[PDB]
């Protein structure tokens, strides 16, 4: 549920957006029936945001070959060699997650601290 | 003219053309050999520059469009499957026929130097080349979703059908050229999405040119088509138990590249889907036993380098480097695989499982590891064993320094007495060994391959003594002298199950000056003595960096026109050393730095060792001696 | 008062005075020992000149013959040749004379330190170039070293690396400072160098450079 | 069931669509995840 | 639980 | 419901300009550019459909060859919830290595 | 299980299909405030900020119209392929060790793997609204 949450969040800001969008367009045909310098914003934002959206492409694609990259390694390793040895990774692996967060959760503190001592400065 | 205008008649023909397979086949299969250069399989795009220049036509593309609107659209009216596996593999083969013809470096250097360094005149070929070359059309086509789709389609097939197929079966070929079309796909989009599109809309903004567009806005990279599809790793998972070792190898790399992805693993995790899709009817088991099963394959020791089982296993051990050293700290597939309980932010492993009978991929490369043997009689010292242990040591390391998947792989460890078979399975290195019947002391011995093995080796014993030591501390930490016996014993040189086995002073044979590392032979160099290696520089010196330099001079020096064809051949020998001099520089420095890190283990290793030694000082007295006599000459 | 208004006058049109008029000016300039005021109106036509700075992305490049950059630089020197006009005259005006009476400096050295100080000060770094290049060919040794000016040391490191003979300033301009290091850092360095030097000479540098 | 909704959550993640941005991520594993979890 | 890891060479 | 209302009001609307649109029509009767711009914003979003669905057939093939006799086991599942908490611990880190970044900036 | 069943299904369905709803409605949503901009603003009068809009337009559409970029997704489709017909092939020949597989994975560790992946799941979630909150915190500060 706490998942379904942000769901409805990201659907609720964006009809809201859609409504505001598909409302600006209306009221200027309503005007003419009976703005131009306002939806160029609009039209220049959309520009502003796929000019990323281009850029998050690039990278996956970029992460994709760098990926099957190693694809081909693996399986190049698998064609050589033609249970027991794996169950090692996976702890390998999480006692290796434990020190990460372990890690991270520094970097948190420090951050939140960071903040608290502005914040009392501020009123201090 | 065929007997209306020409934009009508032309695509009148095709559409004629298009009725049918065999027809169809024959002008796609008639395409690609007519884009073949005449000097066979680089510059002068195999095409004349003025293909359609007398009506208005984009020259060659249209014959690209319509094969691709053909088969994204027209793949349904083919009944006989075989003729649509023949007609998939045709329209393949001519995507990479289209794209194994466009040069990278050459534009990747021209739009870096050619403008801001050299001239503007050769600016107009270059910008020709990227207007008319078809790469940018069949990029742009890759985007669209019809691709993506029929290609997921057509790599999604019953098991059934592959396993009881011949290996010279179209599907396997189609397959495999599918495969390969996405991962040169997924390597050229960034350099397309850089040095293409920008050039072409402005030619198009400045020009006037007709295009009709067929990509995608939304999807702003190709990861973006493809991430809605779960079924696609299910697939490439089980088609690792059919044998064809390039089938093999292609979804092993293309599984490694997936992996290695920003924006897939960031939509997976934001719970997680891949988890659940490969834990639906135990997909992971299954491929787990597969990989277990072809790991455990032996191999052909004529075949080293060509045996398809090791290619396989250095594949598989590439995917799982690549897939454990990216993101450590959230867990990923490589846990799934090594018979791990994968879960939010925590691991587990469960009862009666793969895992806990001792019976998975881990245990299985354990086994594999523990069961090699390195020392050779014919040759000794062999360069793709050390490869391979060398790799299954990073892998442990990347588990361990993991502190997510850490304690339970020490207590796995340790509860199968692993350093006992690793320290058997050490070997002594002296300067009479040879290294593949090469021997140390030769001068080529730093331009061979040799170099590789030694850094490798050097590696692995760094990486046994830090293992060694940390073994160490937790024992005596536990504060349990159960194991700290057998640990002394182990180090004392006695082995009670008695079998005895070097000393740590024994391995102590890598500190050697003789070889003189550090001081090199420097020639005469006459010429070319100012060209130093500014721009050349982590050490490492590029070496086109003083090419370029090299030849600029050469070219100034043809210019002033004073003995040019006498002293060709001094600057191409000066060339010719002055390459394998930075070689031998960077093998130094190799070399250099990896003894550093062996040594700071061993440093490392003999505190841990010292610090906690609850055992008496007097028998030890003998060790402290012996290591004292050892230290001496190193330090003086 | 007419002086200084004049010299206000000449500056708005800076990036348009004509060679001859410009002349005119700094000769009327020097009659009535007005230096330091004709030398900055000659670097303030200058950089209205060029105020891109060309003939400074034109030498830092390094001598792009056969340019239309070469506009940039001969008109910039120009002004620049006539700087070097006064400055002569200057000495000339006040030849061999003392900086002071016991207690007061002469209003002849107060001309003289006016007129250096729009000299050093300047950001024009090609107008400091031509400026050291021009030193040296009057034989004005001990002018360089004094110089605090971070220019210098960027000119004379340029040419230490293919004249022997001012790597030598630079290691004088290190020397008379006390950077001893420094020096002994360069003379080292030119020994071991690809430039011909006789090994005679090499001796000196090593064992100026053990010093 | 938390471990499960873990694995549905993380399952669709993985599976389009059509949201303006979200793609979905591959997902790695084991050996090229460690050393991507220490590259962090 | 060990059938071949034991150190009986 | 309300969210599935707001596209029903937002519709019919966007369905009633058409008429006042067919009516501008009506009165102009008696661009390009634009339309290049849709059909461009638009194009990257095949892109997109293409590049999920590549990224879909590397997870399969990916699964799919590294366990193939058992896709309803629990190693794919930990590989997918640990790659999920992966993405998530990067998450956490960059953004808060991003707010530790702007600390700096109120330490002036 | 109500709770379950309502959202597993009846909710899912709704987000999925309702953000689906979104997108085409944005579609035409711009559409309409695209042909708005034509039809009134058909007075040749259209200028000014126009040329800047062209220019990020012509800017993008020139970087989306590479033969490169275009390229690199057909390459790497191919690219895939290969590899799928590889790793097919190279299944197909070790499709032998079943048994192994799903005896070897069915374990034990397997539940307490499980079980350390929910706490670091709650760890994480507990970190990730903290830094989350320290955002939310810091940009009121940012204001004062």
């Amino acid at each position: 549920l706490s998942s379904d949450i942000l769901a409805i969040d990201q659907l609720r800001e964006l009809v809201k957006q859609d409504a505001d969008n598909a409302r600006l367009s209306f009221k200027a045909i309503d005007n003419l029936k009976l703005s131009n310098a306002d939806l160029i914003s609009y039209f220049s934002k959309t520009a502003d945001e796929m000019e990323e959206m281009m850029k998050k492409f690039e990278k996956t694609i970029t992460e994709i070959e760098a990926h099957l990259t190693g694809v081909e390694a693996h399986a190049m390793a698998m064609q050589n060699v033609a249970v027991d040895e794996r169950v090692y990774e996976l702890a390998a692996v999480l006692r290796e997650f434990e020190e990460s967060i372990l890690k991270v959760a520094g970097v948190v503190g420090g951050v939140k601290e960071g903040v608290t001592e502005l914040q009392l400065r501020d009123f201090m | 003219n065929p007997f209306p205008g020409p934009q009508e008649c032309m695509e009148m023909m095709f559409r004629e053309f298009g009725t049918g397979f065999e027809q169809s086949n024959a002008f796609i299969q008639l395409l690609t050999t007519l884009l073949v250069p005449p000097e066979g399989l680089n510059d002068s795009v195999p095409f004349p520059e003025w293909l359609g220049s007398s009506i208005r036509t984009l020259g060659i593309e249209p014959y690209v469009d319509f094969v691709f609107d053909v088969f994204a659209n027209r793949t349904k009216d083919i009944s006989d499957p075989s003729q649509l596996r023949i007609l998939r593999l045709s329209c393949l083969d001519f995507v990479m026929v289209c794209l194994v013809t466009f040069n990278e470096d050459l534009i990747v250097l021209g739009h870096e130097s050619n403008i801001s360094i050299d001239d503007a005149m050769a600016a107009t070929n270059l910008a020709t080349y990227v207007r008319l070359h078809p790469f940018s059309r069949v990029m742009e086509w890759l985007f669209n979703e019809k691709v993506i789709t029929s290609l997921i389609n057509t790599i999604h097939q019953d098991p059934i059908s592959l396993g009881s197929a011949s290996p010279d079966s179209p599907l396997v070929v189609s397959i495999l050229r599918a495969i390969q079309v996405m991962i040169k796909a997924l390597e050229l989009q960034e350099t397309y999405l850089h040095l293409v599109r920008p050039e072409v809309l402005r030619y198009q903004g400045e020009a006037g040119v007709r295009r009709k567009p067929v990509a995608n806005a939304a999807y702003s990279a190709f990861e973006d088509g493809i991430l809605s599809h779960l079924s696609l790793v299910v697939d490439l998972g089980k088609y690792c138990n059919l044998g064809h070792a390039e089938l093999t190898l292609a979804c092993l790399k293309l599984l490694e590249k997936i992996s290695t992805s920003s924006r897939i693993l960031s939509a997976w995790s934001p719970r997680n889907k891949a988890i659940v899709q490969l834990e639906r009817n135990g997909e992971g088991e299954t491929i787990s036993a597969s990989l277990s099963a072809s790991i455990m394959a032996t191999l052909d020791p004529a075949l080293a380098a060509s045996g398809e089982n090791y290619r396989v296993k250095l594949a598989i051990l590439d995917f799982l480097y690549a897939c454990l050293r990216a993101t450590p700290d959230q867990p990923t597939i490589a846990h799934q695989l090594l018979g791990f309980h994968c879960e939010l932010s925590k691991l587990g492993i469960e009862p009666k499982g793969p895992f806990d009978m001792q019976k998975s991929l881990f245990h299985s490369l354990l086994n594999v590891l523990i069961t090699l043997t390195v020392s050779e009689e014919e040759q000794g010292m062999r360069g793709y064993l050390v490869t391979l242990k060398y790799r299954v040591l990073r892998i442990l390391q990347l588990l361990w320094k993991s502190p997510l998947s850490a304690s339970l792989v020490m207590d796995e460890l340790r509860a199968t007495n692993f350093l006992f078979h690793m320290l058997l399975r050490e070997v002594q290195i002296q300067p009479q060994l040879p290294w593949d019947g090469q021997l140390v002391t030769g001068c080529e011995f730093l331009l061979s391959d040799a170099s590789l093995a030694y850094i490798d080796y050097l590696a692995s014993r760094a990486a046994i003594f830090e293992y060694i030591g940390k073994e160490l501390c937790s024992v005596s930490q536990n504060r349990i002298p159960s194991i700290k016996r057998q640990i002394f014993d182990a180090l004392n040189g006695q082995i009670f199950v008695p079998l005895t086995i070097p000393s740590i002073f024994d391995f102590f044979d890598f500190i050697n000056t003789d070889y003189k590392w550090e001081e090199i032979p420097s020639p005469h160099f006459t010429y070319l003595k100012d060209l130093d290696l500014g721009p050349c520089i982590g050490v490492h010196y590029d070496i086109r960096k003083a090419q370029e330099i090299l030849a600029l001079k050469r070219k100034e020096y043809e210019h002033s026109q004073l003995a040019t064809p006498e002293f060709l051949e001094t600057v191409e020998l000066e060339e010719k050393v002055l390459i394998e001099w930075l070689t031998v520089r960077n093998r130094a420095n190799l070399l250099l730095t990896a003894r550093l890190n062996l040594l700071q283990a061993w440093a490392n290793l003999l505190l841990v060792m010292i610090e906690s030694n609850d055992f008496k000082s007097t028998p030890k007295m003998a060790f402290l001696l012996q290591a004292l006599q050892a230290i001496l000459p190193t330090l003086e | 008062a007419l002086l200084a208004e004049s010299l206000r006058l000449f500056e708005q049109v800076a990036g348009s005075l004509t060679p001859a008029n410009l002349t005119t000016a700094v000769e009327q300039y020097i009659s009535l020992k007005y230096y330091a005021g004709a030398i900055q109106l000659c670097l303030t036509v200058a950089q209205q000149k060029d105020r891109g700075n060309t003939a400074l992305s034109w030498v830092n490049d390094g001598k792009p013959a056969n340019d239309s950059r070469k506009k940039a630089f001969d008109e910039r020197k120009i002004c620049y040749n006539l700087i070097h006009q006064v400055l002569d005259k200057l000495e000339s005006d006040f030849a061999g004379e003392p900086e002071l009476v016991d207690g007061r400096p002469t209003l002849a050295a107060t001309k003289r330190m006016e007129a250096y100080n729009v000299v050093n000060d300047s950001s024009d770094e090609v107008f400091h170039f031509d400026l050291y290049e021009w030193y040296i060919e009057k034989g004005w040794t001990d002018r360089i070293l004094s110089i605090d000016s971070p220019h210098v040391i960027t000119y004379l490191q340029r040419l230490a690396e293919t004249d022997f003979r001012h790597a030598e300033l630079l290691c004088r301009f290190y020397t008379t400072r006390s950077r001893f290091f420094e020096a002994a850092q360069v003379q080292t360095n030119l020994a071991k160098s690809d430039l011909n030097i006789s090994l005679k000479d090499r001796i000196i540098l090593l064992s100026r450079a053990k010093g | 069931a938390l471990f499960d909704s873990l694995l549905a959550r993380n399952k669709k993640q993985a599976e389009g669509e059509t949201a303006l941005g979200e793609l979905p991520s591959l997902q790695l594993g084991l050996a090229d995840l460690r050393q991507r979890l220490r590259k962090l | 639980i060990l059938p071949m890891y034991k150190l009986s060479p | 419901s309300n969210v599935e209302s707001q596209q029903e009001e937002l519709t019919a609307w966007l369905d009633r300009y058409e008429r006042e649109l067919d009516e501008l029509y009506a009165k102009q009767m008696g661009e390009r550019t634009y339309k290049l711009a849709e059909k461009l914003t638009d194009q990257l979003d095949e892109m997109g459909k293409d590049l999920a669905k590549m990224i879909k057939e590397i997870n399969d093939m990916s699964n799919t060859l590294s366990k193939g006799s058992k896709p309803d086991d629990p190693l794919t599942q930990i590989v997918r919830v640990l790659n999920g908490h992966l993405a998530q611990l990067q998450w956490i880190d960059t953004n808060a290595a991003a707010l530790q970044a702007k600390v700096a900036a109120a330490q002036k | 299980d109500a709770i379950l069943s309502r959202h597993d299904l009846d909710h899912t369905v709704r987000a999925f299909n309702a953000r689906r709803r979104h997108a085409e409605l944005s579609r035409r949503c711009l559409h309409l405030a695209a042909r708005v901009q034509v039809l009134r603003n058909r007075g040749y009068a259209l200028s000014g900020d126009e040329d800047e809009l062209k220019q990020k337009l012509q800017q993008i559409d020139k970087t989306l119209n590479d033969p490169a970029q275009g390229s690199r997704l057909e390459e790497l489709w191919s690219r895939l392929i290969v590899l799928r017909g590889y790793a097919e092939d190279l299944k197909d020949q070790i499709n032998q060790a079943g048994i192994t597989e799903s005896d070897g994975l069915g374990e034990e560790i397997e539940a307490k793997a499980k079980k350390i992946l929910e706490d670091y799941d709650k760890q994480l979630q507990h970190l990730k609204k903290q830094v989350e909150e320290a955002k939310k915190d810091f940009e009121e500060w940012e204001k004062q």
